[PDB]
């Protein structure tokens, strides 16, 4: 039998997608107002709030618990249902997967603020870590994998491709970049197999992977379920979604050099990243057209239903940033951007404007069904939470266009004379003003975030026993 | 078609995925260049290995890079651009990626160690306008470098230098001074 | 569309989007065109174009600039302060590589604090003319009574009572007493007698007014105790520019 879904885990990990985007963007909220004011930092005592050590904590937190438990509620629903079989590991393997990453997100909790961190981008938990969530992911790829082998259908969904792609080559990410000698038991007490230059580059090659796969492939996959569920029936293209995806995976692991623009690298290597970087542009669109162009004739439906509109809107994002990156990643303009806070803003605008808002309205329309529940207590809240996202994410970017701007000039300004025009703590003083719009900006999208936790938890309130019939 | 192949579609994703990887990571292992230590350079004394870890640690790395680009208002503002001989050793690669703070690639003796424990203590004290947490428990905490014969042990075996002898021969704020004033001194002296 | 459904999801089979192609495509032939011009060429850079560039910008730079530092280079530090030409833009460059270079020790307004100098007022520890500050700033920069069997714990007391009194007048008999008879003996050699101060040492003036040092009772049973210890890094390796900077500090008084 076991004809009907297996909306266990779905369930499970779903409510802790919200539970850590509550975490991790609160993180995200208290660590900006600490560049705003350093006194929400600790003065005597490294203690709870020091500003480089939770920092890494938003990171992991945000990345991975949150957008990770979004992946994973969102694979899990997504697969079962796009190839009509219950998981393949079931309870047993993917509910270990749930407990497995709740243990992965609860240790980087303890460890990293404890300060230990390998130092190393978005790579940051020791190697006791690493083992362990190599194990999870193992699992998870076998679950996922699995659920692919036993399906009903004889084609697969492409939202599958970018989901299953994303899988591999997140753990081959994940186990090449953390190789490293463990010295002692935890913390970074592991030294990077790697140094300088080569350590760089493998840093970066994860780096841009992580985003490229884990942020964009995966969401990607959840961007294909997820949109085209509505009543409004057909408009995709199919051939599209052949060329981008097969683009996509193979260009971007190339991207890694436009980290490193400019630095001790090898110039090759950096212009093999720009190069790459820069032809990555199309099939990036290539997600956003196949989105969007879905929509056509629907818009109207975009007044009526938020949750479309968080899925549009995502995709609106997406293109933008998909878009700045390629031009980031031109060596000129990666001159000025490069160290300041325009960094923070291509990832923030892709952060909170695609990955999740795109995730948000994936849950907003999984979470009913998962909990026997025709939909969200109430949409007003979706539409409510929806406006905050939008204007936080784009206070957020706004402000750090000015501040990234105002830094690289300010940097790189000459007098009449030749003598540099501004100090660094002129440039410093100068985006005070960015940083408290900022606190604001992700303050809002941290509102909306708790609009969704009461909407959520009054929608989960209703049914005990939500197996919601055959599915 | 493919499509409907599970083996053969992971198959083509896992080849398609390497190539950008096999090509930029793996000859970086052989290449001369990044692999050269500057000619004077040694292998970082076991304070300021001690002290550099204080400095992962810390989270110092999120407000300040260690890489100093090409550009003549950096070389102006820094000194010269770092080279990938400098970086040899570091396990792992402390380049920035931010600069919330300066860039601390060249500290090669351009403070006074006076000075970096007034302003670690408390950078406002010393910069009123600084953003920079307070580090003073630095100065609470003593160094027991019972591991630290170990770590030069690891490094050791990762390609650094260490005599059997500098292991054997091996506060924190004390350490993280130390370290600082070590940051791009190699490249100058030589 | 397709015949094959994927739980609600059915696929159009439609065409890439022209202008989607057409991007797609110019990237590839921009790629191409990249990689030739880069490494693997361009004009303008013999060889093969590199991070080289810094050359080329650091010399056109040069050319730029060369004249207003060389021109300066040959007037003194003196004559460079004065004139507003050479000497005003010596004071507001100076001042511009002050702030970038000198700020974060001796303040923005180069008033200095607790621990640096302060470089706009008339006292100077090492020497005021020109040649001499050039020489701190170019080439860079108190023993431990504490320790010195005689001095102890008494002593040091006494010694700090006597040079606050050399300062100016508070009121401790014992602390006095004993502390002219110490500063007579040891202090003196190096501060001279009545604190004039030895500019050749870096000896500071006792004799002075109230200034950002710690003239407090204990924080100069502090320094007496332990000594002092401070450093003037050397701009020598890190900085022409070192020249115009002496030439804005001396401007700085006056
Ligand atoms: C912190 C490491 C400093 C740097 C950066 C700069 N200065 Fe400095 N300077 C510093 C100290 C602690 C002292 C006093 C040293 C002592 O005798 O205890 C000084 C002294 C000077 C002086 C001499 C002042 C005098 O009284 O004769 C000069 C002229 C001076 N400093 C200039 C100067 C310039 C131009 C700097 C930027 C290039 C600069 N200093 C940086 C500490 C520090
Ligand atoms: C984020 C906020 C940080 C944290 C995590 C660190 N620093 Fe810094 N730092 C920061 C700012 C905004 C500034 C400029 C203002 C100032 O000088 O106080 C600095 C400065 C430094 C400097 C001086 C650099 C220079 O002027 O050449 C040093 C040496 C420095 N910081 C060291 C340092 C260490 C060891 C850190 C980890 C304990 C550290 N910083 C963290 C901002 C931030
Ligand atoms: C020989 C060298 C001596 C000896 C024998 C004494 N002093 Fe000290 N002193 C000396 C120098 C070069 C400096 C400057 C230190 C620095 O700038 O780092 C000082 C400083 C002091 C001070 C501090 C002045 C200030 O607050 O800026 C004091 C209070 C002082 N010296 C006192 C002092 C006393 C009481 C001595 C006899 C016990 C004495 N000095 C001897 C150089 C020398
Ligand atoms: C991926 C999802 C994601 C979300 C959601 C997110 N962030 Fe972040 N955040 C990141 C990443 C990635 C970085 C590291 C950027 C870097 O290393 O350049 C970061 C770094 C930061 C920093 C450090 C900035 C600096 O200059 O060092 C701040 C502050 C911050 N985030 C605030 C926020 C706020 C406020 C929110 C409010 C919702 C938020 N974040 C939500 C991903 C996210
Ligand atoms: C989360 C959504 C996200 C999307 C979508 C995204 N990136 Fe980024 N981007 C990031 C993050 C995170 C960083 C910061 C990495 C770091 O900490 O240095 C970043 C930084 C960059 C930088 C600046 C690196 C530096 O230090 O100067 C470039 C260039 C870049 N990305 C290129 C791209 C390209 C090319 C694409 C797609 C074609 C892209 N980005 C899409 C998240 C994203
Ligand atoms: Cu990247």
């Amino acid at each position: 039998s076991k004809d009907e879904y297996f909306d266990g885990v779905i369930r499970a990990g779903v409510i802790a997608t919200t539970f850590w985007g509550i975490v991790g963007f609160l993180v995200a909220v208290i660590i900006a107002f600490q560049l705003a004011f350093p006194a929400l930092n600790l003065e005597f005592g490294n203690g709870m709030l020091n500003f480089g050590r939770l920092r890494p904590l938003h990171t992991s937190a945000v990345i991975f618990a949150f957008g990770g438990n979004a992946l994973i509620a969102s694979a899990f629903y997504v697969v079962q249902r796009t190839s009509a079989a219950r998981l393949f590991g079931g309870t047993a393997l993917g509910w270990f997967v749930f407990w497995g990453w709740q243990l992965i997100i609860v240790t980087a909790a303890t460890s990293y603020l404890l300060g230990g961190s390998q130092g190393k981008e978005y790579a940051e938990l020791n190697w006791h870590l690493d083992i362990l969530v190599a194990i999870v992911w193992v699992a998870y790829l076998i679950a996922f994998l699995g659920t692919i082998f036993k399906r009903k259908e004889p084609h697969i969904y492409v939202a599958n491709w970018f989901y299953l792609s994303f899988i591999v080559t997140i753990a081959m990410l994940h186990i090449v970049n953390n190789l490293a000698v463990p010295v002692s038991i935890f913390g970074t007490k592991s030294v990077q197999l790697m140094a300088g230059v080569q350590d760089a580059m493998t840093q970066w090659w994860y780096g841009h992977n992580a985003v490229g796969f884990f942020l964009t492939a995966g969401f990607l996959g959840m961007m294909y379920y997820f949109v085209p569920k509505q009543a409004e029936r057909p408009v995709y293209s199919y051939k599209l979604s052949i060329v981008h995806f097969w683009a996509l995976i193979f260009l971007y692991i190339w991207a890694g050099p436009h980290h490193l623009h400019y630095t001790a690298l090898p110039d090759w290597a950096s212009t093999l990243g720009m190069v790459m970087s820069v032809i990555l542009w199309m099939p990036s669109w290539g997600g956003m057209i196949n989105g969007l162009m879905t929509l056509s004739g629907a818009w109207d439906k975009l007044r009526t239903d938020p949750v479309i509109r968080m899925m549009v809107v995502s995709i609106g994002f997406y293109g933008m940033s998909t878009f700045e990156g390629p031009m980031m990643s031109i060596k000129a303009v990666n001159s000025l951007s490069h160290y300041t806070d325009w960094t923070i803003g291509h990832v923030h605008s892709g952060a909170l404007g695609w990955n999740g808002m795109i995730t948000f309205g994936m849950l907003y329309f999984l979470t009913p069904r998962l909990w026997g529940r025709s939909g969200l207590y109430s949409l007003k809240l979706v539409s409510w939470h929806f406006w905050l996202a939008t204007i936080g994410i784009v206070l957020y970017a706004s402000s750090m266009w000015v501040s990234g701007i105002m830094e690289g000039l300010m940097w790189r300004e000459v007098d009449a004379q030749g003598f540099l025009v501004n100090g660094f703590a002129d440039t410093v003083g100068a985006k005070f003003p960015m940083n408290v719009v900022r606190g604001v900006g992700g303050v809002l999208y941290l509102t909306g975030g708790l609009i969704m936790a009461y909407n959520l938890w009054a929608t989960v309130a209703k049914q005990p026993k939500t197996a919601n019939l055959a599915v | 078609v493919l499509e409907k192949n599970a083996t053969l579609l992971l198959i083509f994703a896992f080849l398609v995925v390497t190539i950008g990887g096999i090509v930029e990571i793996a000859p970086l292992f052989y290449l001369e260049n990044t692999i050269e230590k500057v000619e004077g350079m040694r292998p970082y004394t076991p304070l300021e290995l001690t002290g550099r870890d204080i400095y992962i640690r810390e989270g110092c790395y999120v407000c300040h890079s260690q890489m100093i680009r090409p550009m003549r208002d950096e070389v102006e503002r820094y000194g010269h651009y770092s080279l990938a001989a400098e970086s040899m050793y570091d396990h792992p690669f402390q380049w920035g990626s931010k600069r919330t703070g300066p860039d601390l690639a060249r500290v090669g003796g351009r403070y006074s160690d006076a000075w970096h424990v007034e302003h670690l203590s408390n950078p406002q004290s010393v910069v009123p306008e600084s953003v920079m947490p307070s580090y003073s428990y630095l100065a609470n905490v003593p160094l027991d470098s019972t591991w630290i014969e170990d770590r030069v042990s690891t490094d050791a075996l990762v390609g650094v230098p260490y005599s059997a002898e500098m292991i054997a021969a091996a506060t924190e704020m004390d350490a993280l001074v130390a370290y600082l004033q070590v940051l791009g001194t190699m490249v100058d002296f030589s | 569309t397709t015949g094959h459904s994927w739980d609600g999801i059915e696929e159009l089979n439609t065409p890439l989007p022209r202008w989607w192609l057409w991007t797609f495509y110019a990237t590839i032939v921009w790629g191409v065109a990249y990689s030739i011009a880069m490494p693997a060429a361009t004009p303008g850079i013999l060889g093969s174009s590199t991070r080289a560039d810094v050359e080329k910008d650091i010399a056109k730079f040069a050319e730029m600039n060369k004249a207003v530092e060389d021109k300066l280079v040959a007037t003194d530090l003196t004559a460079i302060a004065a004139d507003p030409e050479l000497v005003t833009y010596t004071r507001n460059a100076g001042a511009a590589v002050f702030r970038t270079w000198c700020a974060q020790c001796h303040g923005a307004g180069a008033g200095g604090n607790t621990g640096f100098p302060s470089l706009l007022d008339g006292d100077w520890l090492h020497g005021g003319s020109i040649e001499t500050i050039y020489t701190n700033i170019k080439h860079g920069i108190m023993p431990a009574h504490l320790t010195d069997e005689l001095l102890e714990p008494a002593q040091i007391d006494d010694v700090v009572q006597y040079v606050l009194k050399i300062s100016g007048q508070p009121a401790d008999e014992a602390r006095a007493t004993a502390g002219q008879q110490v500063f007579a003996d040891n202090c003196v050699s190096c501060h001279g007698e009545d604190a004039k101060g030895m500019v050749e040492m870096g000896a500071p003036n006792l004799t002075d007014g109230i200034w950002l040092y710690g003239g407090d009772a204990n924080t100069i049973t502090t320094t007496i105790q332990l000594g002092r210890g401070g450093v003037m890094p050397s701009w020598s390796w890190a900085a022409a520019q070192i020249r115009a900077v002496a030439s804005y500090v001396h401007s700085l008084g006056g």
